[PDB]
């Protein structure tokens, strides 16, 4: 997505912002989990 | 297709010195509070709403950028992922904002206080407004860095800003658990207001320019300790003695001549006799400590090596100021290590083992619960009253260079 | 990607102790700007 | 369907009625985030009789539920406002609409 501006040579997919919004009611239990990723990708390496 | 243009206002934003982060070392506990008064009643002065929000962003934000931005102009806190806040009525992460439950449903209002939380463990950030929670948590960090209490403002705002126990009076009680925020504070300055990343400032001449400043890190924030001759192992007691005249020098001052009780308060002391008329953790008290040290010494990297021999006793002690004598019959003496005047690495080797010893005690502490509440900080960040005490204790243990 | 702009600086800035230690601000300040959205800068 | 969300509270007890007139200082929005209409840019307020279909549909079953100086959000849907050749060059067609309409005085 558009704002995603990490440059460095040191990335590996442990840096990648990802923030989990949840909301829930009064009573506390939820109501939906949110994740906001500013990255959507796989490790090629994962494969061979 | 075309390039649509439009009218933008402008935000800046505001953060205090303080600096919270969570690393292996000294972490604080991870349970921080505050709150904050606002009392603005200009919604829609030079027709577009006037922004404001508050909440936390990490120590890579670069957003302020006066001018510009990514969605519509440089805006404030809550427009990215290095930045988490609120408004009255909507969460903001990323550009994107949802809407909030709460009893009223109204944004910030003027004579109103929300109140923040933060809890590094589950990490997550919860809010609260006036005298009701918020119905809504973020999770699911990556926490590396340190955190910023930030404010957003566009134009017209005299927002006062709480802290605690310094002036901010809390209104309503922290939930159980959360320092106020002004304990943490860098032990070598005060604390003050300044905007984050500015590149410009006034003056008697105006504008002045200014480039990128330093700021500290999770590595940074964390306390290191560091990792046979006959007379390396045959001193001993001789240093210690040594070391152990001066036990008493400035403890003649104090007037606490062989306390039998241990008078903690009424000038006294229990310890103040020789060695083997010392209680039982009294040798290696001045001797673990020590020869650990000269075992470390060698780690140290130093130049040195026990060959003086002058007379092997010319080493006098320096005594006779009036009565001074004490039912032991101590008398204490320092010898004479006064005349070395070390090397110009000796004046950082000092240096560099005390910063060992100030470390390894940090760990010491840290082992037990962060010595279990109930304030010591890593070396070479710590305030400066410590940094002078430790230089003169170590330095007579160390003045027996060339003696020996 | 490059990490390098050129960014112009602005002619007018925002301008600006006691109970609370609270901020000043009076004036506004506005500016004109584009919004190509391929991508979406401004 | 008109949904009506608050912003800012308000008096509660007035609310328009027929044959009334009220001023409403608004500020129009598309869904995407895009400003097609506002009224504060030409600091003129707009002004329009309720009742005698002047404004749009969703417009005034949006301002009739609300009460003087409360100032609210509406999602009007495209069935009631623009259906299916919407106002040329302006609002697409089939595109829905945002208002944050405020009645400033009179009802």
């Amino acid at each position: 997505t558009p704002d995603y501006h990490q440059h460095d040579m040191n990335f590996d997919l442990s840096k990648v912002r990802a923030v989990t919004v949840t909301m829930g009611d009064e009573q506390g239990n939820v109501h939906s989990s949110l994740k906001c990723s500013n990255c959507y990708m796989v490790w090629g390496g994962d494969f061979v | 297709l075309l390039l649509q243009t439009n009218l933008i206002n402008y935000v800046t934003s505001i953060r205090p010195n303080i600096f919270v982060g969570r690393a292996e070392g000294s972490t604080q506990y991870g349970k921080w509070y505050f709150e904050v008064m606002v009392d603005e009643v200009v919604p829609f002065l030079t027709a577009q709403a006037t922004h404001l929000r508050v909440g936390w962003a990490l120590t890579e934000g670069y957003s302020p950028y006066p001018g510009g931005g990514e969605g519509w102009g440089g805006n404030g806190v809550g427009d990215d992922l290095y930045s988490y806040g609120f408004d009255g009525l909507h969460l903001w992460t990323g550009h994107v904002a949802r809407p909030v439950t709460s009893p009223g449903q109204h944004l910030l209002a003027p004579e109103d206080v929300v109140s923040c939380c933060l809890d590094l463990s589950v990490p997550s950030i919860s809010f609260r407004i006036n005298g009701c929670p918020v119905q809504g948590v973020f999770e699911a960090f990556n926490l590396d860095g340190l955190f910023f209490p930030v404010v957003s403002f566009s134009a017209g705002v005299k927002v006062r800003f709480l802290l605690g126990g310094r002036h901010g009076e809390f209104k309503f009680l922290p939930p159980p658990g959360y320092a106020p925020c002004h304990e943490a504070v860098l032990p070598r300055e005060r604390l003050r207001l300044e905007p984050i990343k500015e590149y410009r400032r006034e003056g008697p001449r105006g504008p002045h320019l200014v480039g990128p400043s330093r700021c500290l890190s999770h590595t940074d924030f964390v306390p290191c300790p560091v990792d046979l001759p006959p007379h390396l192992e045959r001193i001993r007691e001789k240093l210690a003695e040594n070391i152990h005249e001066l036990w008493a020098l400035t403890r003649i001052e104090q007037g606490w001549t062989y306390g039998p009780v241990r008078d903690d308060n009424k000038r006294l002391h229990p310890c103040l006799v020789n060695f083997h008329s010392l209680p039982e953790p009294e040798r290696n008290y001045n001797l673990q400590m020590s020869g650990e040290t000269l075992k470390t010494l060698l780690a140290l990297g130093c130049h040195v090596g026990m060959a003086d021999e002058k007379a092997e006793d010319n080493l006098k002690k320096t005594k006779l100021p009036k009565t001074y004598m004490m039912s032991n019959g101590y008398k204490p003496a320092p010898l004479d290590l006064s005349h070395v005047r070390l090397t110009p690495a000796q004046t950082t080797l000092v240096d560099r083992l005390a910063e060992n010893g100030h470390n390894v005690w940090a760990r010491d502490r840290v082992a037990q619960g962060w010595s279990y509440s109930a304030r010591l900080v890593p070396y070479r960040l710590l305030d400066e009253a410590t940094k002078r005490s430790n230089r003169d204790s170590l330095c007579q243990a160390v003045r027996t260079l060339l003696g020996y | 990607l490059m990490p390098v702009s050129w960014s112009r600086m602005p002619n007018h800035f925002l301008q600006v102790e006691r109970l609370g230690w609270a901020v000043q601000c009076q004036d506004p300040l506005t500016m004109m700007a584009l919004h190509i959205p391929e991508e979406n800068r401004c | 369907g008109v949904e009506i969300e608050t912003i800012s509270p308000g008096d509660g007890r007035t609310f328009p009625k027929k044959g009334q007139t009220c001023v409403v200082h608004y500020t129009g929005m598309l869904q995407n985030g895009k400003k097609f209409d506002s009224s504060r840019d030409r600091n003129k307020p707009f002004k329009f009789r309720i009742g005698k279909q002047e404004v749009i549909k969703g417009f005034e079953e949006g301002a009739a539920q609300m009460s003087l100086g409360q100032r609210a959000k509406l999602t009007c849907t495209p069935d009631v406002a623009y259906g299916a050749t919407g106002h040329p060059g302006v609002i697409p067609p089939n595109a829905t609409l945002i208002f944050d309409v405020e009645l400033l005085n009179l009802e």
